[PDB]
């Protein structure tokens, strides 16, 4: 199961 | 009795440094007028000259309201330029003086102080923490916390809201926690106002407070605001959609429990319109928001399915702009990585394969790998149903094999290995 | 709008 991506990530 | 419009900086300094009360005011207003034109406020000049701690002293003059007003404005406009400029204001000792001004019986003076504190805090985290440290929060909230805010002009309300927002704004470091706890209840309340600028300012504030560690997400969610955020997210006639969406997207980067507060408040029902919205930025942020939901538990992926959102993701993955397509990929990969076999079957039924494979010609390495991992995930579900051979032929007959073979003559070793593994395991 | 974007960090009172 994968990591959530924060807005910084986009 | 004079031409304050056409005074020089020299005239001002002599005026201020005079011991005569009227020339001091006159100078201070000449200052104000110069700083208030568009074409190059002589800001550096004024500092150079060593006036700031005089202006700061003027702020102290309860005896003379007009000189308080005129310096507040003057300082505000200084504080609205560069960090050095803003710093001069701070170095001068403006902050604690402005906070004293917040309780003036003259609203126009109080609100000028509010505006200045907004700019000081707007510089970044340091001056923001200084403004909080000197005690700005209680008096700012006192102006807004009310049985009578209704009696505040809208320009003032907007002004306060924007300043509060600046107090919530940057990171590295994020704002002190107990200041945030103190402020949040006002924000939650302002989220039920009707003025669109109040709403946007407070929504962006919530958005900032939700951008960080789970702990921060948690203090926001606990207020009970999230249903209200979802009502705003639905207001397609208003520009408030964007900040409400940012804040919701931030919330779903947290725990599964936090994500579940969003779902229970009923956010997913709004997404059909968010993913079809002509404003592409809203598409992207809704697809990003989706992707953190499909990264969540299986009962959460199931809610995404039950609300019919999967044909929408496919739609976006297929025919939207490349930035929004990236986010679509992330939603798919997370989905395939966490989903049940049934969930994966349904995704394939919705026509995920071809659009997903189209994006292997993307010139972005991070994204080729997650596409490959998603395909790899789909093949594992195919193993378990004994359909690997079927899935192989289909991928061969729609150009998918060409695009995977294409990747063996790629420069990145990882891309080369991942794609070779697929060819070996499923096309040998 | 113009209200859809983040507010300005610093604002000057002009004119």
């Amino acid at each position: 199961r994968n990591q959530k991506r924060k807005h910084d990530e986009i | 009795n004079q031409g304050t419009v056409n005074w020089s900086v020299d005239d001002i300094v002599k005026g201020i440094n005079s011991s005569n009360v009227e020339n001091q005011l006159q100078a201070t207003q000449a200052a104000r007028k110069l700083l208030s034109r568009e074409k190059q406020p002589p800001i550096d000049n004024i500092i150079r000259a060593g006036l700031i701690p005089k202006f700061v002293s003027f702020l102290g003059r309860t005896d003379c309201s007009p000189i308080q007003f005129e310096s507040a404005w003057a300082l505000t406009n200084i504080a609205s330029g560069t960090s050095e400029q803003t710093k001069a204001v701070v170095d001068g000792g403006a902050i604690p003086a402005f906070i004293s001004l917040l309780a003036s019986p003259h609203a126009h003076i109080s609100e000028q102080a509010v505006w200045a504190l907004g700019n000081i805090a707007g510089d970044g985290s340091v001056f923001r923490d200084l403004v909080i440290k000197y005690g700005a929060v209680d008096p700012l909230l006192a102006l807004l916390a009310v049985p009578d805010m209704s009696s505040l002009a809208c320009g003032y309300l907007r002004n306060l809201t924007w300043t509060l927002s600046n107090l919530c704004r940057n990171k590295n470091p994020a704002p002190p926690i107990d200041a945030v706890e103190q402020i949040l209840p006002t924000l939650v309340r302002l989220l039920h106002h009707d003025d669109p600028e109040v709403l946007a300012d407070t929504c962006w504030a919530i958005s900032y407070l939700t951008d960080g560690p789970n702990e921060r997400i948690g203090m926001v969610v606990k207020t009970g605001v999230v249903p209200q955020l979802v009502k705003l997210l639905g207001a397609s006639e208003l520009p408030i959609v964007t900040p409400a969406l940012r804040a919701i997207g931030n919330i779903v980067t947290g725990t599964d429990e936090q994500t579940q507060v969003v779902i229970d408040a009923g956010a997913l029902a709004v997404f059909p319109s968010l993913l079809t919205n002509p404003k592409t930025n809203i598409q992207k942020e809704a697809t990003w928001t989706m992707s953190n939901i499909t990264a969540g538990r299986q009962d959460q992926i199931q809610q995404v399915v039950n609300h019919g959102l999967v044909p929408f993701l496919v739609s976006v993955l297929s025919k939207a702009d490349f930035k929004t397509q990236k986010e679509a990929v992330w939603a798919v990969t997370n989905y395939t990585s966490g989903g049940t076999v049934e969930q994966i079957v349904y995704l394939v039924h919705c026509g995920i394969i071809e659009p997903l494979m189209n994006l292997l010609t993307a010139k972005d390495t991070k994204i080729i790998l997650v596409i490959l991992d998603a395909i790899s995930n789909i093949f594992q579900a195919a193993e378990k149903l004994g359909e690997t051979e079927k899935l192989s032929i289909m991928i061969e007959e729609c150009g998918g094999l060409d695009k995977i073979e294409a990747l063996q003559n790629h420069e990145n070793e990882s891309v080369y290995k991942a794609s070779l593994s697929l060819i070996e395991k499923y096309f040998s | 709008s113009e209200l859809a974007e983040q507010p300005e960090r610093k604002i000057t009172r002009n004119q």
